[PDB]
């Protein structure tokens, strides 16, 4: 699929993109992997330019607003239950989602992991990783999201 | 009334059978017998001449505008 | 018999009377016409209204329930107006069970109006859960006006303006997006409770920018002179910011003044 | 009648309680209500007689009341909960000031009449009775 | 001779507001008319959906009365039972002219006609007869 | 229809559209099925906000041909041999089945003009055409798969007041 | 509180708090059994006792004090 | 209003205004009487004419025009400072003496939340009275 | 009422803001004037005046120092 | 014959009317007419009966019950 | 009458009276009348200056308080009703109301016009003028009032 390739190669590259830095709203006009200097890049966008360098374009800045009515999405899980025992069964490529009010979104990967960025509020320095689902299952409120390109449009 | 002749001049158009021209003869025969008298008199700009159908054409579409006098 | 042929019903035999008149319990009706004088509305039930006589608005009408009404001592009046809407249905109580003696008790709305008015994606579980008092415990409330006031069990609270002006406060700093004021601050559109309960956003229903002010004033203090410092701080459509002090009698001011530019 | 609109395209009926089965019936006195009450329904009331209907046999005039010390009245229609038009009589009666009951047509003999007047009990009504 | 075909059409629904949520309609939903020259009632024969934000939502009707009778004018059925007061107006934007009685005698005389023509097969006539002979296909 | 898009929202006026953005939205959308929700929505917030709706706005929203008056008044039958002729057009070589990425971008290219363009338009009766096209490498046994859009394209309330009544 | 419908079409109304384990006043539809409605919330004398600073016995409303 | 315990065991609620000589409906529990209960308060007509601004006589609720006036969560407090929302942009609290916080949006309405001068009076605004 | 402080549910101090926009006005000008008074939990003031779509901004800022 | 200002209500529903009144007063509420009115309708019946006569049209357009004058 | 005399001639004076300008709560202390130089008058004082001209004297400022109880005023019209066809009705000197709050008031005159002072808000430097009623006809708010000089004290 789309989704699965985009982010095994992500997951790749991970440790390459060490000059993409963390921002409550980074919406940089230049795009990161096309550029050697440093830029601060939040989730969001981060997804957008990920999703543009096929030939899907999607919309900018692709807030939580684009999720709801643009029909690019399918839910599958909602939002306000949270089961440890349903997450196996998660595919790599799922929009896992953070915060009570959609303040942050992440990239799924198996073993149980998920790609984000994480870092104090005021534009922190730290460059994309990936951390352990472990310690960040409180705050996943339970709302999985998926792709689908075939039929849109 | 207007709604009235279009309708009915739509259904005529409909539930005809292959391979006849398109005569205006009827047509006119079959709009006048809603009513004779309140009904005076019909007539067409192009279509005056019969259209004729090959084996394979059933006029069955067609968009109608009334033009009253 | 013959004695028997009298008014009766039911499959078994019951003497209609008076009794049968009376009605038992309580009765739904929608809100057809509203006496905005009086504030007495008159129901329609599905092939009769109640209320509604000769009398225009004040001597014959239905009431509605009051948040809470009296006098003072001193003899002023005061009380509330709730809010009355047309077509919503009311439940009605007759007095001492009798037809022609309407007064509406509560207004209750329709399994689709309330599933829309509400932000909780919760299907169900006990109240007692810590996790549940997050969203259950949420005191949401929608004005007239299509801006919205919020509390909640947690320190996030939200209150709405017109246009996408609003004001919110917050404690957690997994909730500090909600109340932040980084770069150009925090949108409209990224906070929940913005979006009714069918994922659609909550639209003001004026957009233009509106323009506040505190004005503060007196007339006298315990010292016995009468009071004359007027001070306000007036905001604009525009985006001014003026904080200023007056003395209206002794014709001095002291403003503090932003532009827009 | 519980689910029926009744609407019509862009049209509607100024006065209120239309296109439902509401019925409003006015009057100043009881005769004028009794016979706006009678005259809804007695002529569809319907049978098989070879000759007319409950009309023709039931005068229901010569009806009166008190009529300076009664005001407009708005009597409803469906006042009863699915009852019967002698329920609704009822009501419209107001007893025991008026007094309804059917009994022969002695100026008329060989047809029924429906009386509804004022009580009796008064001095000069009591002398306006026959003596037997 | 076979029998009558039974009246049907669309109707159109109007709604005050486009709806925020999705609605069904109970299926065997009954639309009548008010004018006294048509009192031949209407019901439907399948589910129907109207998703929200949608102002109007056009559903198929079939007369229960066997007859032309449903061939009503335009803006005849005005009425819908248990409709929900989102609903504002019902009107049919056009007429059915679809009701019919039974077979008519000239239309019968002629298919017997072919019928009897077409005995003798193999020839035009009989291939006419054999594909005619199928109530659904026309002319 | 640019331009019917631009009469109605002056029909109402910035006035009256400004109250209710998101359900006037719902008007244009009911009316005509070629924009969605968002699409919509996104025109009605540059009306009101710039005041007018130019051809860059228009087209920013989606791709449309806005300097084409034709479509309304006369579109094309497209028989047969002119879908046959219109995919030889979207693929012309042997890699876009190969190549699942440009595919996708070829038949919603090739969806986006045929359903528009000419007089009858379906995305699942195109879609089964375009998935057979694609299994049989764009020549398939037989030319019913030419054929097939051509000729696909053109209770117990009841029981029981029923019984209740009977006895 | 209250509830409605704007010209616009737009829904607007209030969701008061809800709590578990309230008593609440229940009135029948027409005086039948199955067909409840909740008429309104009324709490225990212990936990009005507990919510009120009124230190006050008791008094006629109209006196200044 | 609503009352209820939270998790940590805490009660929370709300007191609302109680009025001496006011009207108040009742229902006796099981129809017994020795068992009542206050159901709501409903005011006397002219005290309902009195709090009301409202000066329209009548008129369906879905008229753009009545809209204006009709919606208003018109509330005043034991404080005869009284507090005011509208269904257009206009809002209006009160406070001690004849200070109060207002805000509004159109242009029309723009003396009633302006602070030209020496500001708007508060007997300019149309809120203030009876 | 029982002689008890009503301890407050969450000790984290808040942070407040004042933010104001709109979309357009009798002018028929699109609106862009943005303006906060946003207050930090550390105590900070800021009120500011911006115009986002001409780049400009003008802060008054008070630090927790 | 009721004065002016007398009907105040439509005795209905009135949802969207708030009151009613009439600004003229009501003067063709008559009694039957008398034996003198007869003999003078008669009179002039009796005259009209040649038409072209303007005593004629008189009678003609005085024929229809409602005309007084 | 007084009212319709003193409407009548300011109608006549009508375009000598340029010196006078617009201002939302203009209260000069010197007279329009008597002084050639400019001054910045509103409807009410310019009003209270055209009544004070005469032996009439009411009160100053004469804000929106004064018509509630001085009872110099009787209603002709209620507020919250709009009728078109009874504005033939009313006469010269009728004062008409404007305004959702009774922002702004004016001085009717026949031939369906009105007096008042027009412009922006911050100070107008447009003189008085007479506009017609058709464009303002939507912000009448159906009040009216009249004058009453002989029973008064």
């Amino acid at each position: 699929p789309l989704s699965t390739i985009l982010a095994l190669d992500l997951n790749d590259n991970l440790k390459s993109l060490s000059n993409i830095k963390y921002m409550f709203k980074g919406a940089p006009k230049e795009n990161p992997f096309g550029t050697d200097k440093d830029v601060y890049i939040d989730t969001y966008n981060l997804l957008y330019w990920l999703y543009l360098g096929e030939d899907e374009e999607l919309a900018y800045p692709m807030n939580i607003n684009y999720f709801f009515t643009e029909g690019r999405f399918f839910t599958i899980f909602g939002k306000g239950h949270k089961y440890k025992v349903d997450v196996s069964k998660f595919i790599v490529g799922d929009i896992l989602f953070f915060g009570r009010s959609d303040t942050n979104i992440g990239i799924y990967v198996g073993d149980g992991e998920f790609i984000s960025m994480m870092g104090k509020f005021p534009k922190d320095e730290t460059p994309i990783g990936k951390y352990k689902l472990d310690d960040y299952w409180n705050e996943f409120n339970g709302r999985v999201m998926r792709f689908d390109e075939e039929v849109y449009i | 009334l207007q709604k009235h002749i279009e309708s009915v001049i739509r259904s005529y158009l409909n539930n005809l059978k292959t391979s006849d021209d398109l005569i205006i003869t009827d047509l006119i025969q079959a709009i006048m017998n809603i009513d004779d008298v309140l009904i005076y008199d019909v007539s067409f700009d192009n279509l005056d001449e019969n259209i004729i159908v090959p084996p394979q054409g059933i006029i069955r579409a067609g968009e109608i505008k009334v033009e009253l006098k | 018999m013959v004695v028997r042929f009298q008014s009766s019903m039911g499959r078994s035999l019951k003497r209609v009377d008076s009794d049968d008149l009376n009605v038992k319990g309580l009765v739904l009706a929608t809100v057809s016409k509203i006496n905005y004088k009086y504030q007495s509305v008159e129901v329609k039930v599905n092939n009769l209204t109640l209320g509604s006589r000769i009398g225009d608005d004040g001597s014959l009408a239905v009431p509605y329930p009051k948040s809470f009404i009296g006098r003072t001592p001193e003899g002023s009046v005061f009380g509330t107006k709730p809010l009355i809407t047309e077509g919503s249905v009311v439940l009605i109580g007759f007095l001492n069970d009798d037809i022609n003696s309407p007064i509406i008790l509560s207004v209750y709305g329709d399994n689709e109006q309330n599933k829309m008015i509400n932000t909780n994606p919760l299907d169900g579980g006990k109240f007692d859960t810590e996790s549940v008092y997050k969203y259950s415990s949420s005191l949401y409330e929608i004005l007239p006006s299509l801006n919205y006031k919020y509390d909640d069990g947690e320190g996030t609270s939200i209150r709405t303006y017109n246009g996408k002006s609003f004001f919110s406060m917050t404690s957690g700093e997994e909730e500090k997006p909600q109340a932040t004021d980084f770069y150009t601050g925090t949108e409209y559109q990224d906070l929940f409770t913005s979006y009714y309960g069918n994922k659609t956003l909550i639209e003001p229903r004026i957009q233009k920018a509106p323009n506040m002010l505190f004005k503060h004033q007196g007339v006298f203090y315990d010292d016995g002179t009468p009071d004359n410092h007027i001070t306000t701080l007036f905001i604009s459509e525009r985006g001014d910011i003026r904080a200023s002090v007056l003395n209206t009698e002794t014709q001095k001011r002291t403003t503090q003044e932003m532009s827009s530019d | 009648i519980q689910e029926v609109q009744a609407v019509l395209p862009e049209v509607g009926w100024l006065i209120d309680g239309d296109g439902d089965n509401e019925v409003k019936f006015t009057g100043s006195s009881a005769h004028e209500v009794m016979t706006g009450i009678i005259r809804r329904f007695i002529p569809y009331m319907k049978y098989n007689y070879t000759e007319n209907t409950i009309d023709n046999y039931l005068d229901y005039d010569d009806l009166s009341s008190w009529d300076e010390f009664e005001k407009l009245t708005e009597v409803s229609a469906f006042t009863n909960f699915d009852g019967s038009l002698k329920q609704l009589m009822d009501m419209v009666t107001a007893r025991p000031f008026n007094e309804l009951f059917f009994k022969n047509s002695e100026k008329t003999p060989g047809k029924a009449q429906l009386v509804l007047r004022k009580t009796p009990f008064n001095p000069t009504e009591w002398r306006a009775l026959d003596m037997i | 001779k076979r029998q009558s075909k039974r009246a049907y059409g669309d109707v159109t629904i109007q709604f005050y507001q486009p709806l925020d949520m999705r609605m069904y309609i109970p299926a065997g939903t009954t639309f009548t008319s008010t004018r006294q020259e048509y009192p031949q009632q209407f019901e439907t024969l399948v589910d129907y959906y109207a998703e929200p934000d949608s102002t109007e939502i056009v559903v198929e009707v079939y007369c229960k009365e066997t007859g032309v009778a449903g061939n009503v004018p335009e803006g005849t059925i005005n009425t819908i039972a248990s409709g929900s007061s989102l609903i504002r107006s019902v009107n049919n934007e056009y007429s059915f002219n679809t009701g019919t009685k039974e077979e008519s005698q000239e239309d019968f005389k002629r298919r017997f006609h072919s019928f009897v023509e077409s005995r003798g097969r193999a020839t035009n006539k009989s291939v006419r007869y054999g594909a005619l002979q199928i109530p659904d296909v026309e002319g | 229809t640019y331009s019917k898009i631009m009469k109605d929202l002056s029909n109402y006026g910035r006035d009256n559209i400004s109250k209710g953005i998101d359900k006037y939205t719902s008007k244009l959308s009911s009316k005509y099925k070629n924009l969605k929700k968002a699409q919509a929505k996104k025109i009605i917030e540059k009306f009101v906000k710039e005041g007018k709706v130019t051809e860059k706005e228009y087209e920013k929203i989606t791709g449309n041909k806005v300097d084409d008056e034709l479509t309304s008044d006369n579109r094309p039958k497209l028989t047969k041999d002119k879908l046959k002729s219109i995919l030889k057009e979207k693929f012309k070589t042997q890699d876009d089945f190969n190549n699942s990425k440009k595919k996708k971008k070829a038949k919603t290219d090739a969806l986006k003009e045929l359903t528009t363009k000419y007089r009858f338009g379906n995305k699942t009766h195109a879609t089964t055409l375009l998935d057979e096209y694609i299994k049989y490498k764009g020549e398939p046994p037989n030319d019913e798969a030419f054929d097939k859009y051509l000729k696909a394209i053109e209770s117990p309330l009841v029981m029981f007041s029923r019984m209740l009544f009977n006895w």
